[PDB]
Parts: structure tokens; sequence; C-alpha cells
RNA sequence: ACCAGGAGUGGAGCCUGCGGCUUAAUUUGACUCAACACGGGAAAACUUACCAGGUCGAACAUAAGUGUGUAAGACAGAUUGAUAGCUCUUUCUCGAAUCUAUGGGUGGUGGUGCAUGGCCGUUCUUAGUUCGUGGAGUGAUUUGUCUGGUUAAUUCCGAUAACGAACGAGACUCAAAUAUAUUAAAUAGAUAUCUUCAGGAUUAUGGUGCUGAAGCUUAUGUAUAUGUAAGUGGAGCCGUACCUGUUGGUUUGUCCCAUUAUAAGGACACUAGCUUCUUAAAUGGACAAAUUGCGUCUAGCAAUAAUGAGAUUGAGCAAUAACAGGUCUGUGAUGCCCUUAGAUGUCCUGGGCUGCACGCGCGCUACAAUGAAAGUAUCAACGUGUAUUUCCUAGACCGAGAGGUCCGGGUAAACCGCUGAACCACUUUCAUGCUUGGGAUUGUGAACUGAAACUGUUCACGAUGAACUUGGAAUUCCCAGUAAGUGUGAGUCAUUAACUCGCAUUGAUUACGUCCCUGCCCUUUGUACACACC
């Protein structure tokens, strides 16, 4: 209510990190939302073999 | 009177993919279900890029990774009546079925 | 299609060519399949060296294919 | 439910949906040792299959522990009671997956450093269970101070290659320590072929065995009866 | 229509409605410069409406275009904005009008064979202009 | 790493990296190669860790009011940035978590990468590591791992002094060339013909042709077109088929039928559209006795044999011992230390990271005649795109524009879209004149995104035309669809790309080596070499 500014709804803040709660590192607009420095340890079990 | 449904069928495993063609379509040709054969798809290939390091100082390259995954269509001229039990069997890990109703 | 304002003009002559050696070999003459080949294999200006030469994927550090750009304080 | 969503959307959301599954069960398994999920998504109900080791305990009263693992999902993604079917199942071969292994090695450390005892007897029970090639390594503090990388190798570990991409298994873990933190890192090479294999994938790299070339009866007589 | 290339065809069609009555002129046309890149307006108008010559391909080959489905694809040669160049839409304007120049839809519906086919006569009486 | 070169940058303009400067604060990490368009870092605030004002409360037994209100909230005027009953002049109030001084735990983008983990980079465009048997030797450790041949290769041969050693490299993983020869289409359609959209006389003309045809105007009805006459004018008119073109279906074709209409059932071509193509899901695929005065019989370059194919062919994966490389600010990985109602935490109001006499690097904008202009011709592809959040867009409409309105499509080989991309190519306009080249600067309104813009949100219009004509010493990358020009998409996104990740088009000179120089890889080799010539 009181003293809760910031109407989130344009730009990054604040639609942040799905996977960290990280605002600073994400990835996004795919539909991964991974905070990529966690996708390495989380590349599986999601697909994404490397091929080239 | 007499209903053409057609059924989308995808999944990842090429394997699975061709494990379907071998089980699935015959024990409807049998009975004259109309596949018209294999309906292959052009795949989603998907490529992400980033920097691979957490602090990524030195030689700073970057790490590619992939995706396939590879769709197969089943349209038949059969009405409802016929269609229910290749539903029931035979059914995969990872494959997905999509029939319409209403 | 495809091609471009140049490369799309030179697919013409793989057809152009191969048209007449078809209609040749199944449906008129052994020899006139023979008197339209000799006629061009002397230098064929590559009219049936379809060579693959395919444009190349990229890498990191450069702005093209085989190319890096460079001098990070050496 | 149901959604309007992109098809590679829709395959991307499952993948982010088991990311999270083995995370908690991670969380919570790691003394019955838990392994691998495989996932089906049939209709009219979801079939999960979890790998676990101690299975006896994944129960609990009256199905406590199992109306616990229903009850985990149909709130935390709130789906439909009833679609959602988990079931955690007694592994093969337990010396053979060896991630659980590596997982009681953090219950086999607390025993006051006893590489000779218990990580000397780590390499024991994977030869024991039968692999070419197995690997463990300590990565941390240890003797003092400064911390020190030692080796523990034993077998075939090829590092590259698609048997490389296919034959190995990996497992870091991160113990706590009492001084501060452990990392445990171990690799497997596995036997895919002999015993009865039907999908590991079974393959072969590069070994070319090659048969009896079986000696012939060059003459080969007639001894025809006619009858 | 598939005769010669139209370099110097659409010079003529553009001149022949001009003969006709039918230039129904623009009102800006002093100062358009077709698109916000040019830094020139052109030399006249007749330039403008060339492209009945091209959607008697691209009403043939394309599709039953629109105004925006044109323009965009259109005319791009473009140098734009200094750092560095890019592509833009040509902005059209006042040529979506051009329809009224000329009197699952259509656009032209006289292009068909009453139009086109005097246009196709023209270009076969300079198949006899060309012949000596 | 050169040479033979090429394009460059280092000059100019500008944008950012960072120092220096300064500031309330201009948060900060990282110093060769391997910090320097990096922490995806293209930040109004938020992020943010920075600075300046504010702000929350969070445990426990103890414990003492008693429930005669321990509290908790607003008006009112101060305080405010707003209302913050945060405070409070003054008012009623659900009052109970008994709101405790006390255990202490909680939290942090606090400290430390000289506490580590994890991860990554280099050591790595090379060719090396290391174990069970022995004979070397008092031991260190050597032998194996070679004198040679050859290899990108510790790659093999052969001497052969463990071999049966084991990895590494090979090998396997991906990418368009490859018989549709086999099933395969809401991709595409080849086609075939049905057609419809029909010029021409390219055709044959039948009616017709100077008799008024074709064409031309006026009048008004109908709601201006058309009708007609007059007007009008002096050769053509109208119809067919051939030619060349829209369209619609040709799915087991036609006519059947059930059906509202597909199929067969009924017959015919017995195929009155089939699978070339895109798509593969597959085997195929230079699959190498490939011919060659055989080299230490062993791997005689030879291009040459094919005729998709003289590798279709590029990355990814990468050891051993390690280094005080990188990070505790990726993290509810984390030791230790720091703090805890007066916070570094946390949420608000702000600023700032963008501040500028200065150093620098990474790139784009040009320095114009292989052009700047105008049009015209007319060409891709990876991709891309809205369900619980407003994406992709088309279509009409308005507007110098920018953009605005209306009806749509598309969760997607399906709509955007067959995305009908730029540079070129084609007639011109310019006369080389810091010039119409080059667009920094700076006013101005016109936009628009977002609650909100001001060394800036970007974009419009019409003004303004600097610097700079090839860039000192220097020094970058690179041998084919490559360099390089020239673009699109993706990424960060409400709006902001000049970078970043691949896509695609256009398409060179020159090398097809050498061991000088900076390099690097282990064989003998002197040494005082050691923390290894720093």
């Amino acid at each position: 209510t009181l003293w809760y500014s910031h109407p989130r709804k344009y730009g990054q803040g604040s639609r942040c990190c799905r996977a960290c709660s990280n605002r600073h590192g994400l990835i996004r607009k795919y539909g991964l939302n991974i905070c990529r420095q966690c996708f390495r340890e989380y590349a599986n079990d999601i697909g994404f073999k490397k091929l080239d | 009177s007499v209903h053409r449904i057609r059924i989308t069928l995808t999944s990842r495993n090429v394997r699975s993919l061709e494990n379907v063609c071998r089980d699935l379509i015959n024990g409807a040709k049998n009975q004259n279900l109309r596949v018209k054969g294999p309906v292959r798809m052009p795949t989603k290939t998907l490529r992400i890029t980033t920097r691979k390091t957490p602090c990524g100082e030195g030689s700073k390259t970057w790490d590619r990774f992939q995706m396939r995954i590879h769709k197969r269509i089943i349209d038949l001229h059969s009405p409802s009546e016929i269609v229910k039990k290749i539903t029931s069997i035979n059914i995969e890990p990872g494959v997905e079925v999509e029939v319409t109703i209403a | 299609s495809g091609g471009g304002h140049v490369a799309q003009i030179y697919a013409i002559r793989q057809a152009i060519s191969k048209a007449l050696v078809a209609f040749y070999q199944k449906y008129v003459d052994e020899a006139s399949k023979k008197e339209i080949k000799d006629i061009l294999v002397q230098y064929d200006r590559t009219l049936l060296v379809g060579d693959p030469r395919r444009c190349e994927p990229k890498k990191f550090g450069g702005p093209g294919a085989r190319a890096r750009y460079q001098k990070s304080y050496r | 439910a149901n959604l309007p969503i992109s098809k590679k959307r829709k395959f991307v959301s499952d993948g982010i949906f088991k990311a999270e599954l083995n995370e908690f069960l991670t969380r919570e398994l790691a003394e019955d040792g838990y392994s691998g999920v495989e996932v089906r998504v049939t209709p009219s109900r979801t079939e999960i299959i979890i790998m676990a080791t101690k299975t006896q305990q994944v129960l609990g009263e009256k199905g406590r522990r199992i109306r616990e693992l229903t009850a985990m999902v149909q709130k935390r993604f709130n789906f439909e009671t009833g679609r959602i079917e988990l079931y955690a199942e007694k592994v093969a071969a337990r010396g053979l997956c060896a991630i659980a292994q590596a997982e009681s090695l953090r219950y086999k450390l607390t025993g006051g450093l006893a590489v000779r005892r218990a990580c000397y007897g780590v390499l024991r029970y994977i030869m024991e269970s039968g692999a070419k090639g197995c690997e463990v390594v300590v990565s941390g503090k240890l003797r003092g101070q400064r911390a020190k990388s030692m080796k523990f190798v034993d077998g075939l570990m090829i590092h590259s290659g698609d048997p490389c991409n296919d034959y190995v298994e990996t497992a870091t873990r991160h113990v706590l320590l009492r001084q501060g933190v452990l990392g445990i890192k171990v690799k497997v090479m596995l036997p895919y072929d002999p015993k009865n294999k039907i999908g590991p994938k079974k393959p072969l790299p590069d070994n070319v065995s090659v048969v009896e070339p079986k000696e012939e009866k060059i003459y080969e007589t007639p001894e025809t009866e006619y009858k | 229509v598939k005769d010669i290339d139209q370099h110097a065809v659409t010079k003529a069609v553009a001149v022949f409605l001009k003969k006709t009555g039918k230039l129904k002129v623009p009102d800006q046309m002093d100062i358009v410069k077709t698109a916000k890149f040019k830094e020139l307006a052109p030399y006249d108008p007749d330039w403008f409406y060339v492209r009945c010559a091209s959607i008697l391909r691209h009403l043939y080959h394309r599709s039953p275009a629109g105004v925006g489905s044109i323009t965009k694809i259109y005319g791009g040669r473009k140098r734009n904005g200094v750092h560095p160049s890019h592509f833009c839409r040509a902005a059209d304007g006042a040529a979506r009008k051009a329809l009224q120049a000329l009197e699952g839809r259509k656009l032209s519906s006289i292009g068909q064979r009453d139009l086109d086919r005097i246009a196709n006569q023209i270009v076969f009486k300079q198949r006899d202009a060309a012949k000596q």
C-alpha cells in the first residue's frame, strides 16, 4: 500500500529472474528465464545438447 | 456425416519418431484408416548463445547450444467411432498426440 | 527462385544444358547425346562442374566466418 | 492446464518443469539416494517414475511420504489433483549408477578424514559392481589451511568424443565441511555392452570384434542317397 | 506484361494517362520527398504512378496488393541516418488515393483486359516501332 | 610469425572501455600476452552495490502492566517529498503477539579468490602424459616414450631393451552437395487439361467494311455513369479456334452415391495432375587395387579415372601436472570477519554512475567520380512472432512526416509473407569547386514511449554546414565462397544499437612457402641454473 512505488509494467524492472531472483543477469526473451549463470548448472534436464 | 480427423504428432527423439511408424500406422492401415503416409514437417531448431563464463574475463568467447524437435503428421479420412483405440495404444515417452473434439 | 542479381542467372546454364542431354538419352538418339557433350567439355565454363562451394558458418571475434578482429593491445 | 501457448514455448515449458522437480527431491531424498526421474505425459494421467535406492523410506506410514509427493506439485504448479501420479522405483544395480554413492560419500565423510577406510573404499565397490573405469576427486581444504586437489582414478576415462558423450555420468556435490566447504565430483565409465544392457545404448564405439572364419569342407563329397 | 523490361515502358505509360486527363494531381507534390530519408524533392510527378506496371506483375504474381505491403518493400536503395544506414518504409501517403486517378476484392478492376491490353497494344506497337 | 599482399585502424568526426580530473557521491570489479563494446554493462528511477534525505522490525524463557486499555490507526494544523497518526496540538477506536530491557538468531550486490568450492581462461592452431615386468644403477630417477623413414599427429612402419600398457590425437557429434530409386504432403507444385482473366490478325475469317463501321458529344431519367437519339465521323466491326496469360478444383481421377459436399461401392483414362521440388525418417554418399623409371620392399605428390564426387566438410568434444589467473557482487555455494530496531540490511523521495583543460583502446561516418543524387530494373536466407500478457502484423483511413484511428490475421511450412533485403545494375541530374562530397555542432516546433526526461527516449520537418582530400612512429587480421563491401534477423527491450550471435548477397590481389625475426614442441648440450634470466 503505502511506501511501495514502481508500477513495474515497463522494461526489465521488475519482471526478472524466474531462476535466481537476481535482477541483473537475466536471459528472458524466448521463454527461458534462467539467469544464465544459472544455466550451465541447469542445462539438464532441459534438452540442449551442443552440436557445433 | 464422415469425419476427416487430421492428427499432428511430434517428439524430440527421432527414434521414437521412427518407433511410431513401426507400430501405430500399420495397426490402422490394416482396417483402411487412410493414413496418407508419414507427413514429416521441418524441425524447430533453436540456438541460444551467451557468455559461458560467470565473470567472463579472458579470451572471452561464447558457448553454442542446439535443439532439434521433429514432427510427423498422421491425417485420416475416417469418423470418430474408429479412432479412440489408437489413442490408447501404443503410447510412447515424449510423443504428443493432438486430436480435436470441440 | 533464390540466387540474386548475379547468381540466379547462373543456374539457367545448368538447366539449359542438361535439358538436351535427357531428351537425347531416352527419346531421340545416342549420337545426338554424344554430339552435344564433346562440343561442351573442351573447357565447359563449369556448365556441369557444380562445385558445392557454399556460405560458411560464422565464428567469434570477427565480422566474418574466417575473420577475426584483433589488437587487444599486443 | 490448456493454454494457447506456442509449441516452441510448450516444449521449453516441459523442460523447465522437470528442471525444478529434481531440486527439492535431491534436497529431500539424498538420504534415500534419489537417482533419476522419468516423466511421461499420458492422456488423463501424468506418470512420473522416480528412480531411488532406499525405497523402504520413500513411502512412510500408510503412504505418508507417498502422499507427501503429491502434496508437493499440485500446489506448486496448481494442476489438477488426479492427473499427477508419482512413484519412486527401486533402482537396479545400485553400485552401477553410483551417483547416490557419491551422495552417500557425504554420509561417509563424517567419519573424520577417512580417505583410507572410506574414500579408498569408494573405488572398491564400483569395481566390485564392475566398472571398466571410474573417478573421484576431492577438491577443497584438507590437512590444514591451504586447499589441496587430489585425484583418484582407476580405469579408462577418455575425456573426449561421443563415447564420452555417452559413457560417463556426472555428479557434483557441495557438502558443507565443518571448516568451510567441500565440492565432490565423481565420474564413471560403464560397460555398456555385455550383461543384459537393453537400453543404456548397448553400442560399440570403435571395438571391432571379428568372428571365427569357419574353415570349410573343401572336397564336399556326394554321399547322395535318393529318398 | 511479359514483353521487354519496363525501363522505357514505365516512362511511356506515365504520360499516357497524363495525356487522357487522368493526372489527378497531388497537393503537396512540390513538397514531398517520398520518405524520411531523402534530401531533395523529385523533379516531377510522372514517376510516382509508374507502379501500375508493377501491379501488372504484383497483382499478377505477388497478391492483390495493399498499400502497406507495397511501399515498405518498394523503393529501397536507402542511405538512412548517418551513423549508420538502415531500412525504412518509404512513407506512401497520398498514393494510396491513386485509385481515384484510375477512375477478396481487387485493386484495379479495369486493368485485367480493358486497360493493360491497350498498354500491351502499345508495346505491340512498340514492337512495330522497334521493328525497323 | 613473416614474406607476397590485401583491407585497415593509430590522423579526422563521433560512440563507448577505463584512467586521470573533479564531485555530496561521481559504486565497483579486472593490468601484458589472456583488464581494456567486459561484469551481456544499449542503465531517467527501479535496479544500484553509490551519494542525500527518509523507512521497516524480527522470534526465546525470563519479566512486569493486570483487560481502569499494555496498543493500533486517520481527520484536524505543524512536519512534510507526498500526508507520515513517521511524529504531534486534539479527538473515538477494533485493544491481547502480555509489542522484554533479556537468548541471540535474522539479513546483506559488507570484507577477504592469500580461506575455498563451483565455474572459466591460459598452459593447447602444438603433440604429449603416465602405470603393473625387467635387466640400468648405492639413490635421486632413468629404460619404456627410440638412430631413421613418414605423418597434421607418441601416426605407423622398421631398429625393435616389458608388452598385453592406458588416455590423449585418431575414431565418433553436427552442417549444404548425394539414386526421390522406395512410402511421404494444409510446403511447394511440376504438369496435364478443365477452365475462366484474352490481346493478335500470330492465326482462319462467318456476319460484315465507305451504304457511315470504329471512335467522338449533348439532353435528362434512374443513383454522375449508362440508355437512346441527335451529335459525330470515314474504316472497320463482331465471333471462333492457335498463340500468351488469371482463376479454381483436379487427395482413390470421372460419373457415381452415403453425405450439405471428398473416397470406394459403378465403370473408364483403366490413372480424366503426379510427386520432380521443399521436407527425411532412411539407406546411399572419392566407397582410396585411383594410373603413375616404388622410394630403407614399407605412404613411388602428381593433378590425371570419376564426371552429385577430384575432402559434401567447418566446428564441438579435448590430457598431465598445474598457476596464489578470473570471480564471496550469479546464487538461500560458502568458511572466517562485519552488522542487526540507530541497517550495510529494507522499502520511499531524490541525485549520481552519463559529470571534463587529459591520456588512451575497441569500432562505426566520411575524406567523393568505380560517386552524390532521382527513378528504374527487380533478389536472399537463419529466423521471427499474444494468454493470463498486449507480440507479429495485414487491410482500408487520416497526417509533410512522425504517427493516429478502424476492421483483421497469426500461438504459427499455414497469417505477417512466396518475408517479393541492401549494395549493384539503368537513363539522368551534378563539373571536382572542403563541392549538391562529407552532417559534427544548434535553434525550433512536430512526434511518441513510458506515472515521469533535462550532456538527451528516440523519431520527423524545414533551417545550421565545422573538422577532415588516404592519416606520424607504429601496428591488425587473413589463403576461398575466404578476405572485404553491403545488408537482414537475433540478444539485451516500455521506448534506446553505431556493439554482440549467426544469416544472406556481392565477390579479389596474392601464398600454395620459409625458420630470419617475436614464436613455439620433447635430441645432444654446458651451468653458480633454485620462487627456473623478471
